[PDB]
Formats: C-alpha cells, sequence, structure tokens
C-alpha cells in the first residue's frame, strides 16, 4: 500500500510539477516580452506623436 | 501613452476651443454691427410704428 502511495506520488508529483516548473518560463517569458514591448511600443508612440 | 498623447490632445483642444469661440466672437461682431447700422438709420420710431 505505501508502494502505491510512492507511485502515485511520483506520478502526480511530477506531471504537477512539470506543468508549474514550465508556466516558470511563461513567466519569465512575460516578464522580458513585459520589459522588450515597453520600449518597443514607447518608441512606436513616441515617433507617431511629433 | 495615455499620459503623454492625451495631455497634448488637451493642449490642441484648448488651441481649438478657444479657437471656435473666436469664431463664434467675429461672426456675431458681424452680425451685431449690422444690426446696429439696419436699425439706427432705418429709424428707431420706424420699427415701432411699423409693428
Amino acid at each position: 500500500a505505501m508502494s502505491m502511495a510512492v507511485e502515485s506520488t511520483g506520478n502526480a508529483k511530477a506531471e504537477a510539477e512539470s506543468r508549474a516548473e514550465a508556466a516558470r518560463i511563461e513567466g519569465e517569458g512575460s516578464v522580458l516580452q513585459a520589459k522588450l514591448k515597453a520600449q518597443a511600443l514607447a518608441i512606436e508612440t513616441e515617433a507617431e506623436l511629433e | 501613452r495615455v499620459k503623454k498623447v492625451r495631455e497634448m490632445e488637451l493642449i490642441y483642444a484648448r488651441a481649438q476651443l478657444e479657437l471656435e469661440v473666436s469664431k463664434a466672437q467675429q461672426l456675431a461682431n458681424v452680425e451685431a454691427k449690422k444690426f446696429k447700422e439696419m436699425t439706427e438709420a432705418l429709424g428707431p420710431g420706424t420699427i415701432r410704428d411699423l409693428a
């Protein structure tokens, strides 16, 4: 029974942590994607302002 | 962005709406003076008598 416990832990644990630690990547993607679009859109808008 | 597009909008909006009121002033000055020349040489009592 504590065997089947360890397989269940490993399976659900592995799947969930894979999803969350990938969401870490989409998160840092959001971080520096916001940082880049900040100045990018900034220069389009300040070029269309004049 | 939402500050500096929308504030240059405020400043141009001023430059245009003191403008429309300036248009209104000048056209209404001409309407004014040319009703004045109208009535004063038509006659102060003539307008009363005709009505």
